[PDB]
RNA sequence: AAAAUGGCAA
RNA sequence: GCUAGUAGGUGGGGUAACGGCUCACCUAGGCGACGAUCCCUAGCUGGUCUGAGAGGAUGACCAGCCACACUGGAACUGAGACACGGUCCAGACUCCUACGGGAGGCAGCAGUGGGGAAUAUUGCACAAUGGGCGCAAGCCUGAUGCAGCCAUGCCGCGUGUAUGAAGAAGCCCUUCGGGUUGUAAAGUACUUUCAGCGGGGAGGAAGGGAGUAAAGUUAAUACCUUUGCUCAUUGACGUUACCCGCAGAAGAAGCACCGGCUAACUCCGUGCCAGCAGCCGCGGUAAUACGGAGGGUGCAAGCGUUAAUCGGAAUUACUGGGCGUAAAGCGCACGCAGGCGGUUUGUUAAGUCAGAUGUGAAAUCCCCGGGCUCAACCUGGGAACUGCAUCUGAUACUGGCAAGCUUGAGUCUCGUAGAGGGGGGUAGAAUUCCAGGUGUAGCGGUGAAAUGCGUAGAGAUCUGGAGGAAUACCGGUGGCGAAGGCGGCCCCCUGGACGAAGACUGACGCUCAGGUGCGAAAGCGUGGGGAGCAAACAGGAUUAGAUACCCUGGUAGUCCACGCCGUAAACGAUGUCGACUUGGAGGUUGUGCGCGUGGCUUCCGGAGCUAACGCGUUAAGUCGACCGCCUGGGGAGUACGGCCGCA
RNA sequence: GUACACACCGCCCGUCACACCAUGGGAGUGGGUUGCAAAAGAAGUAGGUAGCUUAACCUUCGGGAGGGCGCUUACCACUUUGUGAUUCAUGACUGGGGUGAAGUCGUAACAAGGUAACCGUAGGGGAACCUGCGGUUGGAUCA
């Protein structure tokens, strides 16, 4: 951490000399991404920050954006127990490019209305956290 | 012990005057019979008067105007613990000049107005409302 | 208490600490966000609220509130802390200020703009 | 004779 | 606890001068609970802020004093320095170098980098004031006078002003009738500060330099000086203040707030979400509390927020609070220092009081005035500076000294009651144990049981013995003791209290930090003792469990001597001593003559007091002296350090 | 009587589990500051003089006086060593405390809270607690 200190102001020291430089953090992975005009361009970078900074880094090509899915399809039960919640959901996969869909299947009011945004919403936000990676 | 002879006096006249005793009674001493002349020229008290020689003893007769305590109020301003000194200038008003505060100046005791006209300030003994 | 007791030991007042240590009497103070979360609040108030971590200049690391609609905080940002303790946050004892440093103004804020550090539409 | 307990709620 | 130049003395040396200033010698001092020493923090003051005041906080600007000048140290020169822009040395830093050796010090002004939430231009002039040097002229002056930057503050002024219903549109709200914005705007008639453009124009300027005159001076109408006289001349600010003219409402309003506190309200969106918040709290689908809009309130070139200080806070209470139960009376007592002390006379004048004098810088503050168009601002005078020293008076009160007195306190004579204390002795009842006799199957225990005990004869009954412990009845809201406590009877040693009538002493008193003593039970040490009882422990029950309640047993301990511990809801949850202030019914113990008068004590209750409950002559009423103690709840009477303890 | 007031289906204690926060101890470890016992000795100042040298004065004209320099001594800055004190920081681990969440185990108090409660003390127990001894009322009941 005192190396990613040490680092930024390396990185705002070479950007003032070279504004070919790019240097910028990604809020979503936290990892710090280098832009240059070449591999050599940003390798000298890495070295300047190295040996003029004492900056101990890791140089790797930025993570792609991944995104998870499912190839089978399940029925599950999702029971919490006071405390009592009890939803029954059928997750089937999706064509390519369909993105996500809910349904609410409820009939009789097995599932009070009022609970249903909630059911919604813990599946929406378990869905953004993934599964797998 | 008895430390404080003149507070003695003032408290007697209070719980006489609370109690609705006709006359209190102390072991006489000049500086009681002293102030005791303030009260009565004041119109606080009615008389005194002072009997026995070995022993002398002082009688106060207090006076109810309406069936009321003429004097309301009767403090101890000075005391052995602190003793209060006031320069002719700095001489205390009480009840907004309608009480009288007894002062011992080098001349004798009197009232502070008295002792505000001579022009001598004293000790400030009691404040009678 | 007799006057010859207070003579011999005198009325003491209360030391009276203040309540807001790391500004050190300094109306602002500038720290580095080392960590930029959301706590739940104490009861009865339900919510998340935003907060951040941040070391000072002083070098008192304390827990500071950034207040209004939506925050461009993350971690290694500049901004500068004012005093004001959030009631159901524990520990938070200082508020970030918008339009200071790194902290920007909240967006669409057309009241109390001065506090949110909006500018005039 | 023995005889425990009823989250915090408005 | 501290201190050996330490404390003092004698002599010598030393300084401008006194002096352990220094040195030798001599003596053993000096200092400190009125806080030494040590630790932490800090320039001090006049003043500033706050406050009704007393206080509390603070010491930027201006002025007085002090210390410092890269760090550490030393001296030289000089009237004066141990010297910001001097010297020498050492060190850290920066720099130069021919590598041998050298140079430097912005906490002067401006400025840069850095640090920080944050604080100005590498300006102009010596015109004025003041300073250095000079006969003077003059020269020097980042002092100083001015300018620049900054809403940082204070003050003043502007952003128009009359008219204007069309109650326009438009906005918001609406019961769709209307209401609100709002005479607000348009429309109309005016005014032009300030800004802008143009033209005028003070004052800060005194003096100095030329001459010229008289006088003084002198040998001299010389020269020099002095005072007049005359003639040019000196202004950074500066495009000065100000005046005047010109055009035209033109060029000039924002910020916070509207649940209550707190003046100011609805609508819509949102839905314990997003959010808000000083406090109380608000938000889960009818939010005046969130966000926005209309409307309003408060302020205004500012308005909010944050930080900081005082106030409100009588919430450290001197002014000006408390301590039965809210936090707060040491467990109780003795007592040193300290605080306080009956009555009379003389004396003194310390305190106290009065007057006077010197002083208490100026500024600031306050009052009355004056000057800038006003104000802020500048300024004259007065007041005030509450203090301190000295001198001269007064003498009530306090104090000192001296002499008294009896009233407080105490001593003696006599008698009374008492589980007052210490020591030795003894009696009776009971329990337990042991032995013997009689006698036979149960006993014992519980809600019910069981464990246990008994045919190796229990339990029950009788007889004898042993041992320990506690003393039925009397016995009492009874008594005694400072408190803790103290209980059969007897003797011995010893303390206190009260009553009666006299004598005697003469304020010999009261409270009491520190200190010291005593101090239930439990516990500890050493040596004894051990009936009953009984932590622990064991078994039996109970129970879901039962580390308990209950049953059967049982060890330490309980008892004694000596030593330690030092604590309890050690409670009246009520410190000690003194005075005063309606009543009633009782107890106990004196005493005088049924009626008095003392000591102690119980219950009730009046006034008064108290938040109430209550207290109520045994005050928690009314006062005085002195001490202890308290300042929201937790954390915590805990941690750490010290002291003490065998633990 | 009451510690209850959506009112005993009330209220409420502690161990244990988990997360977090502040804090105490801890083999020690590293900084700051400082006490004491020594060491050290630049420059300067004072004292003495192995020696060297000398405008102003004196002189018998040789020299003398006096001075400078050098050396030396005293004092003293930097610096150095040993051994303590104090303060700050950190430390495997560990003690007690606080804050969640609808965890787990019980039910200690509040009614006579179902063994009245509580105080001091000692012993015991997963825990609240239980038990003995003495004390208090700030316990209910009494027909
Ligand atoms: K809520
Ligand atoms: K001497
Ligand atoms: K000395
Ligand atoms: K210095
Ligand atoms: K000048
Ligand atoms: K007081
Ligand atoms: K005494
Ligand atoms: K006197
Ligand atoms: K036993
Ligand atoms: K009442
Ligand atoms: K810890
Ligand atoms: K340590
Ligand atoms: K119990
Ligand atoms: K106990
Ligand atoms: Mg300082
Ligand atoms: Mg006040
Ligand atoms: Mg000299
Ligand atoms: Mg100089
Ligand atoms: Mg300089
Ligand atoms: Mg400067
Ligand atoms: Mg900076
Ligand atoms: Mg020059
Ligand atoms: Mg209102
Ligand atoms: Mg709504
Ligand atoms: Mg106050
Ligand atoms: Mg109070
Ligand atoms: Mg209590
Ligand atoms: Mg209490
Ligand atoms: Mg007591
Ligand atoms: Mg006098
Ligand atoms: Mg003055
Ligand atoms: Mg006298
Ligand atoms: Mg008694
Ligand atoms: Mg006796
Ligand atoms: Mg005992
Ligand atoms: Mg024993
Ligand atoms: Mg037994
Ligand atoms: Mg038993
Ligand atoms: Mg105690
Ligand atoms: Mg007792
Ligand atoms: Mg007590
Ligand atoms: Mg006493
Ligand atoms: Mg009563
Ligand atoms: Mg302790
Ligand atoms: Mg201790
Ligand atoms: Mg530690
Ligand atoms: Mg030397
Ligand atoms: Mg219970
Ligand atoms: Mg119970
Ligand atoms: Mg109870
Ligand atoms: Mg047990």
């Amino acid at each position: 951490k005192a190396d990613q200190d040490k680092m930024t102001q390396a990185l705002v020291k070479l950007q003032e000399e070279d504004p070919t430089f790019h240097a910028h953090t990604d809020e979503e992975t936290g990892q710090v991404i280098i832009g240059g005009m070449g591999e050599l361009h940003l390798d000298i970078l890495v070295d300047r920050m190295k040996k003029e900074f004492n900056v101990e880094c890791n140089v790797g090509a930025p993570m792609v954006s991944y995104r998870e899915t499912f190839k089978s399809s399940a029925q599950v039960q999702g029971k919490f127990s006071g405390q009592y919640g009890d939803v029954h959901i059928e997750f089937t996969p999706n064509e390519t490019g369909a993105g996500f869909e809910f349904e609410n299947a409820i009939v009789g009011g097995v599932v009070p209305r009022e609970y249903i945004p909630s059911v919604e919403a813990g599946l929406k936000d378990a869905m953004e956290n993934g599964v797998l990676a | 012990s008895m430390q404080d002879p003149i507070a003695d006096m003032l408290t007697r006249i209070r719980n006489g005057q609370a109690a609705n005793k006709a006359a209190v009674t102390m072991p006489s001493s000049k500086l009681k019979v002293a102030i005791a002349n303030v009260l009565k020229e004041e119109g606080f008290i009615e008389d005194f008067k002072v009997e026995g020689d070995t022993k002398p003893e002082l009688e106060l007769t207090l006076k109810y105007f309406q069936g009321k305590a003429v004097v309301e109020s009767i403090q101890r301003v000075s005391r052995p613990g602190l003793r209060i000194y006031k320069r002719k200038d700095e001489l205390p008003k009480v009840m907004a000049g309608l009480g009288i505060a007894v002062v011992s100046t080098s001349k004798g005791v009197m009232t502070d107005r008295a002792a505000r006209q001579a022009g001598l300030g004293g000790e400030i003994i009691c404040y009678v409302a | 208490a007799t006057v010859n007791q207070l003579v011999r030991k005198p009325r003491a007042r209360k030391v009276a600490k203040s309540n807001v240590p790391a500004l050190e009497a300094c109306p602002q103070k500038r720290g580095v966000c080392t960590r930029v979360y959301t706590t739940t609040p104490k009861k009865p108030n339900s919510a998340l609220r935003k907060v951040c971590r941040v070391r000072l200049t002083n070098g008192f690391e304390v827990t500071s509130y950034i207040g209004g609609e939506g925050h461009n905080l993350q971690e290694h940002s500049v901004i500068l802390i004012r005093g004001g303790r959030v009631k159901d946050l524990p520990g938070v004892r200082y508020h970030t200020v918008r339009g200071a440093l790194d902290c920007s103004g909240v967006k669409d804020r057309k009241q109390a703009r001065s506090k949110y550090g909006v500018k005039r539409p």
